[PDB]
């Protein structure tokens, strides 16, 4: 993956980028537009990794700037608590039942032993899923690679970290394992992963480098929990990914510099895995025909409601993930009658949208 | 008529005047069905019911 300096300037595309957010790509659109006419050496998925506090955002933004890639930060719960109109839904909690109240990252940090925190972990996985297809829509349709601050593959370690600390039961672990077995097999594993290795204590020191109140007055950021994440990462997750992705582990006790991390990438030969068609490295990203490339692009553009509807699994034995029916009706009549989500986010007259009388357009892969 | 001739039974003499709804009921019922179908489409996509009147028309 050539950087900005070896290329001699900004990256030029091999063909015209497809407007994937505006034009729907389907089977009948696959004849005129072909997927592999845009792919190059820069069209790879790079996922940066690491512990709780490792400077992933600034390093990933600098890696996106130097390699001419699209930056995708880690998804937080302000994507669904704050809708497209800017109204935060964390102010609806007096009217909501206590089993249906808002629960975000700071609510996990203040109250770790809450039931809905397990739901929160499951919710976070869905949000990571909700960006990963948005990663794979960007690589396949435009031909420019992406960088991800965290991965949907990188989220079961958080589940096991809550489970070994006692914040989750066996039932929520079994539920999240069933959703992971149901959903992760439809994704393509990333091309390259960068893990920023840190000790258990130094991350805590980096907590004091952040000075936010809800992460310093909390209880979860202890010696056993961060050691549990470090053990889970380096003993299960990275060893499972290194059979597919070229793993790069750096020590980040110091500040570090993104240029040497860029310069280690071009020393990797990515064409040595194409000699064997049954090689485990880059197995999900090789396609022998142009029609298989268009088949994957159709699966990742026209079948994103398919992959989001694969989460509809029934699990009723747990009492932490089952919403009460009276509480569900009260939640519906508060949440869907709130300003900003009475209708579909295009057609909402209460938030100043004009020209609704002649408008019949809807968003492609849009949450209703 | 002292006999029931099938020719006289089947021949339309013209004494049966058609009703007021007879030429007009099927187009207005199919138009109401089309308007309700477009309303039902707009309701299932979480739009306002009378949002897209191009589809209604
Ligand atoms: C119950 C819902 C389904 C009912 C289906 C039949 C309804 C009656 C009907 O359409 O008759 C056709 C007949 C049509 O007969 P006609 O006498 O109008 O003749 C015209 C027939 N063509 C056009 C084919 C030449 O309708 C009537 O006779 C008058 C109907 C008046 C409106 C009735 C509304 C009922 C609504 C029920 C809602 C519950
Ligand atoms: C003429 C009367 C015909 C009666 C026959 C049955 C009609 C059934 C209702 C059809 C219209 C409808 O669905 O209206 C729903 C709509 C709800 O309003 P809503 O947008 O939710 O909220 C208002 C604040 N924004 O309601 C409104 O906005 C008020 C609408 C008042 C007028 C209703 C009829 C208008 C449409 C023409 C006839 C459509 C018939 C469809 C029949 C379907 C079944 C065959
Ligand atoms: N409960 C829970 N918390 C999570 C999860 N993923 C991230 N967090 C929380 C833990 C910390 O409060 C906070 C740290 O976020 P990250 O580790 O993604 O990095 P951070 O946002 O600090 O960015 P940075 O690495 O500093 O650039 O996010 C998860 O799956 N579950
Ligand atoms: C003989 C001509 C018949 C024309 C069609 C019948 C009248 C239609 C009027 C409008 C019906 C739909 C209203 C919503």
């Amino acid at each position: 993956i050539s950087g900005k300096t070896m290329r001699g300037g900004p990256r030029v595309p091999k063909a015209a980028p497809y407007p994937y957010k505006t034009k729907k790509y389907s089977v009948f659109n696959a004849i005129f537009d072909k997927t592999s006419k845009r792919f190059d050496e820069n069209s790879k998925v790079i996922c940066v990794e690491g512990p709780i506090a490792a400077g992933k955002s600034k390093f990933a933004k600098e890696l996106a700037e130097e390699l001419d890639m699209e930056y995708y930060p880690a998804v937080d719960l302000d994507l669904i608590y704050i809708n497209s109109y800017g109204y935060d839904m964390r102010k609806l909690d007096p009217q909501l039942p206590p089993s249906c109240r808002s629960y975000d990252v700071r609510n996990f940090c203040l109250d770790p032993s809450h039931d809905l925190a397990a739901q929160f972990q499951i919710r976070m996985y869905m949000l990571r899923y909700s960006q990963y297809i948005d990663a794979l829509q960007h690589v396949l349709s435009t031909g420019q690679g992406v960088v991800l601050e965290r991965s949907p593959y990188s989220d079961f370690v958080f589940m096991e970290a809550m489970f070994r600390q006692g914040y989750l039961s066996r039932g929520a672990r079994s539920v999240y394992n069933e959703l992971r077995q149901n959903t992760i097999g439809e994704l393509l594993k990333p091309h390259l992963v960068i893990y920023l290795d840190l000790p258990v204590d130094a991350v805590k020191k980096q907590i004091k480098a952040r000075n936010v109140d809800y992460e310093v007055q909390s209880k979860v950021f202890s010696d056993a929990y961060l050691s549990d994440l470090e053990q889970l990462y380096k003993q299960q997750y990275l060893k499972d990914i290194s059979t597919h992705a070229e793993l790069l582990i750096y020590d980040w006790t110091a500040g570090g510099e993104t240029e040497v991390v860029v310069e280690d990438i071009e020393r990797i030969d990515f064409n040595q895995f194409e000699a064997d068609i049954h090689n485990k490295k880059m197995l999900d990203w090789r396609f022998p025909l142009e029609a298989e490339w268009c088949e994957a692009r159709i699966k990742y553009c026209h079948e994103k409601p398919d992959l989001m509807n694969y989460f509809n699994v029934p699990r009723f034995d747990v009492p932490e993930l089952v919403r009460s029916a009276d509480d569900g009706k009260v939640w519906r009549d508060v949440w869907f009658n709130a300003p900003g989500m009475k209708y579909r986010p295009g057609y909402n007259a209460d938030m100043g949208d004009e020209g609704l009388l002649t408008k019949t357009k809807i968003g492609i892969n849009q949450g209703i | 008529s002292a006999v029931n001739d099938p020719l006289e039974l089947l021949t339309n003499k013209g004494t049966h005047e058609p009703s007021f709804l007879s030429p007009i009921w099927n187009p207005i019922a199919c138009g109401v069905a089309g308007v309700g179908a477009a309303i039902f489409i707009n309701w299932g996509f979480r739009k306002p019911v009378f949002s897209g009147i191009q589809k209604h028309i």
